[PDB]
């Protein structure tokens, strides 16, 4: 889990020059999920 | 049979994809219909 | 893009009354300027609220991830 | 409300009464040399150069990106970057001085000469103000 | 009893039209702004969020949370954050609220307010439910979805009154007029050709003897008789947004007389 793919949504990842493809979609797109640090917010 | 340059194309028009494209088919190529 | 919750002029709530109001339209085949009124939405300021907004959200849904 | 300005409720203004979202989008690529000299994303420090950004550096995920959950704002850094010259001269991008807000989505792509092509976008929720126009 | 009376007129359990009777015009007013800005009331003010993927983004849910009516009829027994002495907050301060939705369906899953689930302890007392007037009781819908479109928050509502924002106000909208038959010539209507025709006459008309031209213009003539109106959101039961509203202006009142004391010392 890091990135991901725009169309055919799947977690993926990886790390220096592996390609910059998807496992399937060639679409080389790829965003990059969420953060784990929760984030907070003031509610107005 | 030869290759000579690129050709810019205008959106919605007849040689772009869009132009036959339908409701559907469009919010799955993430265009805005 | 989702109904106001609460009137921006009396804060009164108007988050629930959306589904219903969108039945006493399609379903119950009424009239907006009555189905408000059904609603409690007495004065204006609640009224301009539903009878206005364009919950373009759905067509924002129809997308993907 | 003189002179062409208005009063505005307040109330309203927080029952939700003209709120806005703002998206930005810097962008960045990895220079390419015709003689194999490369540039990187990642999250650097001294090692020789020093010629480095003045805000956090921090928020730098490994690859040389934010995730999109972050809070961002200040100069915090967006993007880690160095460009290779004899060796670790920055070269990463600020959020501009003035604004602040969330990092919204982040992507990675290739650009037809096989480059590392990247964006990153802020999102920021503006409640209406008092010098405000409309 | 002894001083300024009333008598309802009709009344609910969103509205309580009424009449205030022998009371001053500033106090008849003091009291509606009391009513309508600094009575306690609960609602979200912290949205931790762990992960969204619906359409709306963070903060834009966030605000609405804050709006989703909360319960408060015994606000009055639990503290403000900023008072109690916490690192931060507790079930003494605060109540703690969860939501998660995934959608399953494939059509569109709804997200309602009714979907809140409070965590902390509410150590017995009426606070913190998710107030509904829904018909089908949902209320408020939150957010919608569609595939694998998750949303897992996590709230903190505390204390707090209209002054810090809106989303703490438990009144909004308040009916209130007087003299309905301009006896105190306190309005002079515009009018094209006639006053009387043009400007339509109120409800309020009736319940109050007509003008009757001869008789002079009644200078010492000052104001008693409102008629209000004071409907309510839930949060609070609409009596009590008139109770406690008559009360807070009580305290307020009282304060002066208490710092007006501590400062007799010296
Ligand atoms: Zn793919
Ligand atoms: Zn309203
Ligand atoms: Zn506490």
């Amino acid at each position: 889990l890091k990135y991901i793919c725009a169309e055919c949504s799947s977690k993926l990842s990886l790390s220096r020059t592996d390609a910059v493809r998807c496992k399937d979609c060639g679409h080389r797109i790829l965003l990059k999920a969420r953060t784990k640090r929760l984030v907070q917010f003031e509610a107005r | 049979k030869v290759f000579i340059g690129r050709l810019p194309i205008m959106l919605r028009s007849k040689n772009c994809y869009l132009s036959e494209a339908t409701e559907s088919d469009l919010y799955k190529l993430k265009e805005c219909p | 893009m989702i109904v106001p919750v609460r009137c921006f002029s009396c804060g009164k709530v108007v988050g629930d009354k959306w589904e219903s109001y969108l039945n006493l339209l399609q379903e119950d085949e009424l009239d907006e300027g009555t189905a408000l009124s059904r609603l409690g939405l007495k004065r204006y300021c609640c009224r301009r609220m539903i009878l206005t907004h364009v919950d373009l959200i759905e067509k924002f849904l129809r997308y993907n991830p | 409300n003189q002179e062409d300005s208005m009063i505005m409720n307040q109330s309203s203004i927080d029952r939700g009464l003209f709120r806005s979202l703002f998206f930005r989008s810097y962008m960045d690529q990895e220079k390419k040399y015709g003689m194999s000299i490369t540039e990187t994303f990642e999250k650097p420090q001294r090692t020789n150069t020093l010629r480095m950004k003045h805000g956090t550096y921090d928020k730098l995920d490994d690859d040389g990106l934010i995730a999109p959950g972050v809070r961002v704002s200040g100069e915090d850094v967006i993007i880690g970057k160095t460009t290779p010259i004899s060796s670790k001269r920055d070269a990463s991008t600020p959020l501009r001085s003035t604004e602040n807000g969330i990092v919204d989505q982040v992507l990675v792509t290739t650009n037809q000469d096989g480059l590392k092509f990247v964006k990153v976008r802020v999102r920021t929720t503006k409640i209406p103000q008092i010098g405000d126009k409309f | 009893e002894e001083g300024p009376q009333v008598k309802i007129r009709e009344a609910s359990k969103d509205n309580v039209d009424f009449i205030l009777s022998n009371v001053d015009l500033a106090m008849a007013n003091s009291l509606r702004r009391v009513m309508i800005a600094e009575i306690p009331t609960l609602a979200i003010d912290s949205v931790e969020v762990e992960t969204n993927t619906t359409v709306l983004a963070d903060e834009f849910i966030a605000h609405r949370l804050g709006l989703i009516p909360l319960q408060s009829m015994d606000i009055e027994q639990l503290e403000y954050s900023r008072d109690c002495f916490c690192e931060d907050h507790c079930d003494k301060c605060s109540v703690v609220l969860t939501l998660q939705a995934f959608g399953e369906s494939e059509s569109t899953t709804n997200v309602y307010s009714k979907d809140l689930v409070i965590v902390s302890n509410l150590m017995g007392r009426n606070i913190g439910h998710p107030i509904i007037q829904d018909k089908e009781g949902n209320g408020v819908l939150i957010c919608k979805l569609r595939k694998g479109q998750e949303l897992k928050l996590t709230c903190v509502a505390k204390k707090g009154i209209a002054k810090e924002h809106a989303k703490w106000g438990p009144a909004a909208a308040i009916e209130f007029e007087y003299d309905p038959w301009n006896k105190l010539k306190h309005t002079d209507y515009w009018y094209e050709q006639d006053s009387a025709k043009e400007w339509p006459q109120s409800k309020n008309c009736e319940y109050e003897d007509p003008p009757n031209e001869g008789d002079p213009f009644d200078y010492k003539a000052q104001a008693d008789t409102f008629y209000m109106n004071v409907e309510s959101v839930g949060s609070i039961p609409v009596d009590q947004v008139v109770v406690r509203g008559i009360d807070t202006l009580q305290k307020k009142v009282a304060s002066i007389l208490l710092a007006l004391t501590q400062m007799d010392q010296d």
